[PDB]
């Protein structure tokens, strides 16, 4: 029916997630002001792989490895994911 | 009612205010016919025909690490960056602050012994509140 | 990782004795369950012997296997001689046991085991 | 100093008697609960408070060795007396 | 130190070092260690490949003549790799000696039985087998001589539990001896007994 | 529910089921087997005896450490009944007899002593109350046995209206009076149709029904999956023990053939699987020994 | 050759003789001990233990005493280092979770810092 | 010493209401019928859910998962955070960021509107352990308490 919560996990200090951090450290304040009643949960950890997850409704996840990527990157799988809604 | 289990009941997650999380161990079993929380809440999702996908308290946490992988990395304080953009977020709606002065709920030794259910139904807590409050 | 073996080299030789080891059972049933007198029948001692069997069945290490097939020719001995009792024998068969819980539900009901 | 709860059992020295819908009264059906009517809290509060002179006063039960171990017992408050933590037996300074 | 301290006998000691020397180097394919304890007790820890030439030799030397097993034993210590530690108590009647050979095995290695120099050890190597899971290769009748006739399990293993796994009861529906799970109406109750002050200063470990 | 009587363990001999059970006639052919499954899951058992204690003896390692009580009771004596119920949250009766003597007729038996009992435990507060009658029980009966069975059922409906009445077949077993009766007859063949069920299905019925919620006010019919004529029945009771006291209202149940009750609920539902005699005939039958099996019909 | 060549992965759960539930439903804690905190011995802190964790007690209808089903209710066993008691756990099929050694940090101790000139560590009294 | 609460007034069995409207006793097979029978009828803000102070995070996760099967988001807790600007989605604005060790390097403490002697007694421990050793100002903005 549509988009509940997005969660990004990621690492603060791994390369695979450095084009995520720059996701953050640029693009998510726009993001947050554009979607200002979607949970969006950033979660930094120690050694994880960077991971988009898409909480629909009624329970339904949908999950995106966001691995190696680039801000641009992130960018795109995050608008699709807003543009689904699924 | 659903009888739950207490922290020295149950394995059991908890988060510290430092995101330390922690896991308790089971000490004693829940008394009667009491149990295990998640265990309530899953037997209640398969009651209801929406049964969760996990059985045992591995998958709960494995369903955990899903949601925030740092709950189930026990004593370890994950940091936390990003102090600019909450900040930039914050700047957005001007709140006004209140001329009502800063309270806190627990001024002496006196309303520091009885603050959850538990220390509430504790015969100790009780004595030592009728004995700072004479 | 060089380990000394027990009498396989590899896993041919070890499913060897496994298999040699269930044709002495399977030839030992019927006689198990006569001279016993037990209350089962050949084709139930047969499939309680295809279970024992099955149920190490995902073992991969030759000397694993060897001590399994030594300790099923210790068991078989002590059934062909009279040494076990009715009571040993019959001990495969948990009968007077009540069945488990099987599912997370019932589980949940009889109390707190996972 | 044994009392009866309403259900006719007698209560014992801890305070021990099953509720009324407790079924493990049973055992006694037939039978009897065996109490010892002999409370020791009742028993050494009818014991005297020994006067003495001293300041620290010494008990070991009596008997020497066939006593407790020998502890020794502060007089100094007058609101209390002074009590053997083995025995029960309590003193009071006299002045 | 004279009354209540019992008194040490250096003359056995420095014989038993002597002979300790003489063994290890007579055999060092398979000597590993050697030691005398200060209660004058030669141990000699040995590679388990060299069960029977060490016995052999200690049964059969002129200066050994070990003609007697007294005891043959494991002792389980499940953090070494090699949890079990096989223990032969030999007996001198020549020389009026006692001489302890110690070797290892884990769960899988078999040992090489010594029943071609002691049979005594006939019966001891198979209660190793019963109540710690030792297999001992090359003996002649080897097999439970301890426990019940369909016991799971080697008690004597240090995780195998004080009450097992199953207990016996007489079940009239069946007219059978039967096993069930152990429940007991007591649990035995766990003593944690161990003083957090050192005793023994010369066994101190040395820290990491 | 009280605390003592949660159900705590594993279901195993030192557990505690919750069930507090008065089993009258437990000295019996159903009592033994009923004892010895309630007292393997670790409940309160109450057994009222009549007889010798030498008698139940067999009953004391059937349950861990005070969990079988014994008392005396008097089936004219109703202050044994209640000090025997009054403690129970179910009370079991199991009370009966293939003949009549010199001071229980088939009355007492079956009518007097089953209402007294129903009555005390409606008059304590028991929880829950089974019966057993006979399949064949009827006022038209022949015998003297049924009809004062299906009396003393109906008299039991009406003073306790939540008890769960169960109607066995002809229950066989090791102990039993069915095939050890034919097994040492050494009356006839006729037209008769049994279905005999096994005691350890009846008594798994039993305490299904003691734990079942829906079992309370029902009528329970317990029969064998294998409808047999009586006369192959007895030529396969015969050729199984390898061969080649009564009385006549015996005689009469034994040519009494086994009505089907469709509508009244039986083993299945109480998820009791009945076992057929002939995985089970040579476990009566063996002590008889100094084979094609039976048609059903 | 007189030696063969086991790649796989050591497992002796078949050869234990432990029934099933209580191998893959039990969570082996392995840990070394905190000290009580009522004695100054540190000597009980110096191995690593393995235990269970605990299943249900519940009182004995006769005595009241605690009763248990769990066989391993009782079973700890020592390891010298971390390490050993993670390959024991693993060759008997123990699902375990591993505490790590908590020393005490070094303190910096100076008892001249109790009469102090200017700071806040002077002692009121002694 | 709060443990002997632990023993009093506990939650044992399941309880419904009656006929007349008062909590009795009854198994779990009837109470989770009770309860499913109504979540089943629920969709969207037609049900929710309140964690108290003493909640594991898997039963949290287990009542969201469980609510978010009925597609509700409405899970709240007590105690109120303000959701304004980042809210929860950042950990930074939430959390004890430089830790309770942390309390040990710094040189400056500003409490604001709390009181740590008896809200976080430990943490207020390292405030004084590192006012005692380390020279520690520590500026309190809130009521004048001990
Ligand atoms: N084939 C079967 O077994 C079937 C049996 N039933 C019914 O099931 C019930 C139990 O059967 P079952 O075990 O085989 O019968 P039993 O004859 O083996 O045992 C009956 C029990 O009732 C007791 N009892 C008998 N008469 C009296 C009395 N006057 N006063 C007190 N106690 C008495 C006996 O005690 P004591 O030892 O002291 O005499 C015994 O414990 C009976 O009601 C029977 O009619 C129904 C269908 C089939
Ligand atoms: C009356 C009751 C009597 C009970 C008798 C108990 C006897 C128990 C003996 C147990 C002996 C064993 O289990 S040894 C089996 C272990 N083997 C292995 O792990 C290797 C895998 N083996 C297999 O898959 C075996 O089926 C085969 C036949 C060897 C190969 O089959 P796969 O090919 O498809
Ligand atoms: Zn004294």
């Amino acid at each position: 029916l549509g988009l509940r919560e997005i969660r990004i996990h990621l690492c603060q200090r791994s390369p695979g997630s450095q084009g995520v951090r720059d996701f953050i450290e640029k693009r998510y304040v726009e993001l947050k002001k554009a979607n200002p009643d979607l949970p969006i949960l950033i979660r930094e950890c120690s050694d994880v792989q960077p991971k988009l997850w898409a909480r629909y409704a009624f329970g339904q996840e949908k999950n995106v490895s966001l691995n190696n990527f680039s801000a641009d990157q992130v960018t795109r799988a995050l608008e699709n994911v807003l543009s689904s809604k699924a | 009612i659903l009888p739950g289990a207490a922290y020295t009941e149950k394995s059991a997650t908890y988060v510290n205010t430092e995101g330390r999380a922690q896991q308790t161990k089971v000490a004693v079993m829940p008394p009667g016919l009491a149990r295990e929380d998640w265990k309530i809440i899953r037997a209640l999702s398969e009651i209801a025909g929406m049964t969760l996908p996990y059985d045992t308290l591995d998958q709960v946490r494995n369903r955990l690490e899903e949601v925030s992988p740092n709950l189930v990395r026990y004593d370890d304080v994950e940091g936390a960056n990003y102090f600019q953009q909450a900040s930039e977020l914050s700047k957005l709606v001007n709140q006004q602050l209140l001329a009502d002065p800063l309270v806190p709920p627990q001024l002496t030794i006196k309303d520091f012994y009885m603050t959850d259910s538990i220390s509430r139904a504790s015969q100790t807590m009780a004595k030592c509140v009728k004995a700072v409050t004479e | 990782t060089s380990v000394k073996p027990i009498f396989s080299r590899d896993m041919n030789e070890a499913k060897r004795r496994v298999r040699e080891l269930y044709r002495a059972w399977y030839r030992e049933v019927p006689n198990t369950v006569h001279l016993f007198q037990l209350d089962i029948s050949v084709k139930q001692g047969r499939d309680k012997v295809r279970e024992m069997f099955k149920k190490n069945a995902h073992v991969t290490d030759p000397r694993v296997v060897d001590l399994l097939v030594i300790k099923g020719k210790m068991e078989l001995e002590e059934t062909i001689n009279v040494w076990k009792q009715r009571t040993h024998v019959m001990r495969f068969f948990h009968e007077t046991e009540a069945p488990r819980p099987k599912d997370f539900l019932s589980k949940f009901y009889v109390g707190h085991d996972p | 100093g044994v009392r009866t709860s309403p259900t006719g059992e007698k209560v014992t020295h801890t305070g021990q008697v099953y509720d009324d819908e407790d079924y493990r009264r049973v055992r006694f059906v037939g039978r009897q609960k065996e109490v010892n009517e002999n409370f020791a809290i009742d028993l050494i509060a009818e014991q005297p408070v020994s006067q003495v002179g001293s300041r620290v006063i010494s008990c070991d039960g009596g008997g020497g060795a066939l006593g407790h171990p020998r502890v020794y017992i502060n007089l100094d408050k007058e609101t209390k007396t002074g009590t053997c933590g083995y025995c029960g037996l309590q003193f009071r300074q006299q002045h | 130190t004279r009354p209540t301290v019992r008194p040490r006998n250096d003359v056995a000691h420095k014989q038993l070092s002597a002979f300790g020397e003489y063994v290890a180097e007579i055999l060092p394919k398979y000597v590993q260690q050697v030691q005398v304890s200060c209660f004058s007790e030669l141990e000699i820890c040995i590679h388990p490949d060299g069960v029977i030439p060490v016995l052999t030799f200690l049964r059969d030397h002129s200066n050994a003549q070990f003609k007697s097993l007294a005891d043959l034993t494991a002792v389980d210590i499940p953090t070494r790799q090699n949890r079990f530690e096989i223990v032969y108590n030999l007996l001198s009647l020549r020389f009026n000696s006692r001489i302890r050979v110690k070797t290892y095995t884990d769960e899988l290695t078999p040992v090489e039985s010594s029943v071609s120099v002691y049979k005594a050890a006939n019966w001891y190597e198979r209660e190793i087998w019963d109540m710690f899971g030792v297999f001992f290769a090359n003996h002649p009748d080897l097999r439970r001589i301890l426990t019940d006739y369909g016991f799971e399990g080697h008690p004597f293993r240090k995780d195998f539990p004080l009450s097992g796994y199953v207990e016996l009861r007489y079940d009239d529906e069946v007219k059978r001896v039967v096993a069930e799970p152990v429940e007991l109406a007591q649990e035995f109750r766990k003593f944690d007994l161990n003083s957090p002050w050192e005793a023994f200063p010369a066994y101190r470990q040395p820290p990491e | 529910l009280h605390h003592a009587v949660i159900p705590h363990g594993k279901g195993g001999r030192s557990s505690v089921s919750g069930i507090v059970a008065t089993v009258f006639g437990a000295t019996g052919f159903l009592g033994r087997y009923l004892v010895n499954h309630l007292g393997r899951m670790g409940s309160q058992v109450i057994v009222p005896y009549r007889c010798e204690p030498y008698d139940t003896m067999h009953l004391r390692p059937m349950g861990d450490l005070g969990q079988i009580i014994f008392m005396d009771w008097n089936g004219r004596d109703k202050d044994s009944i209640r000090r025997a119920v009054e403690h129970s949250n179910v009370v079991i009766n199991l009370v009966g007899r293939e003949w009549e003597t010199k001071n229980f007729d088939f009355e007492d038996v079956f009518v007097k002593i089953p209402q007294a009992i129903a009555q005390v435990s409606k008059e304590a507060g028991v929880e829950k109350f089974i019966h057993i009658s006979h399949l064949n029980a009827d006022i038209k009966s022949s015998s003297k046995y049924l009809r004062n069975k299906a009396v003393g059922e109906k008299e039991v409906r009406e003073t306790f209206p939540e008890a769960t009445i169960i109607k066995p077949a002809d229950i066989f077993g090791r102990e039993d009076r069915f095939l050890n009766y034919f097994a040492n007859i050494r009356s006839l063949g006729k037209k008769t149709v049994k279905q005999p069920v096994y005691i350890v299905d009846v008594t798994k019925g039993i305490i299904n029904a003691i734990k079942d919620p829906d079992a309370r006010g029902k009528t329970f019919a317990f029969v064998g999956p294998n409808r047999y004529l009586l006369f192959d029945l007895v030529q396969y009771v015969f050729a199984v023990a390898h061969r080649p006291w009564t009385t006549r209202d015996k005689v009469e149940r034994i040519h009494t053939t086994d009505r089907t009750l469709p509508h009244l609920p039986g083993l299945e539902d109480l998820g009791v699987q009945a076992t057929p005699l002939e995985l089970k005939a040579i476990e009566v039958l063996r002590r008889h020994r100094t084979v094609q099996p039976a048609k059903t019909v | 050759t007189q030696l063969i060549t086991v790649d796989e992965k050591l497992d002796i759960t078949t050869l234990t003789g432990v029934p099933e539930e209580h191998i893959k439903t039990r969570k082996a804690r392995i840990f070394v001990p905190a000290r009580n905190n009522m004695q100054s011995g540190v000597n009980n802190t110096k191995k690593w233990k393995m235990e269970f964790d605990t299943r249900e007690r519940w009182e004995n209808p006769l005595m009241g005493w605690a009763s248990t089903a769990d066989p391993l209710s009782n079973l700890v066993l020592t390891f010298s280092t971390k390490e050993d008691a993670i390959a024991f756990a693993e060759k008997n099929g123990w699902s375990y979770d591993v505490e790590e050694r908590k020393v005490p940090k070094p303190k910096s101790k100076s008892y001249g810092a109790n009469f102090s000139w200017n700071k806040r560590t002077r002692v009121s009294t002694k | 010493f709060a443990y002997d609460g632990l023993k009093r007034q506990r939650l044992t069995e399941p309880m419904v209401r009656n006929e007349k409207g008062l909590l009795t006793h009854t198994t779990w097979e009837d109470a989770l019928s009770r309860v499913a029978g109504m979540l089943q009828s629920c969709q969207g803000n037609d049900v929710a859910a309140i964690a108290g102070g003493l909640v594991d995070a898997e039963a949290l996760i287990a009542l969201k998962d469980l609510l978010n099967r009925v597609d509700s988001d409405t899970l709240c807790t007590e105690e109120v955070f303000p959701t304004a600007g980042a809210g929860t989605d950042l950990r930074s604005n939430y959390l004890l960021n430089t830790t309770i060790a942390g309390v040990e390097e710094a040189d400056v403490v500003l409490l604001v509107g709390t009181n740590p002697r008896f809200e976080a007694p430990l943490f207020n421990a390292r405030i004084r352990k590192s006012w005692l050793h380390n020279d520690l100002k520590v500026a309190l903005i809130g009521s004048p308490v001990d």
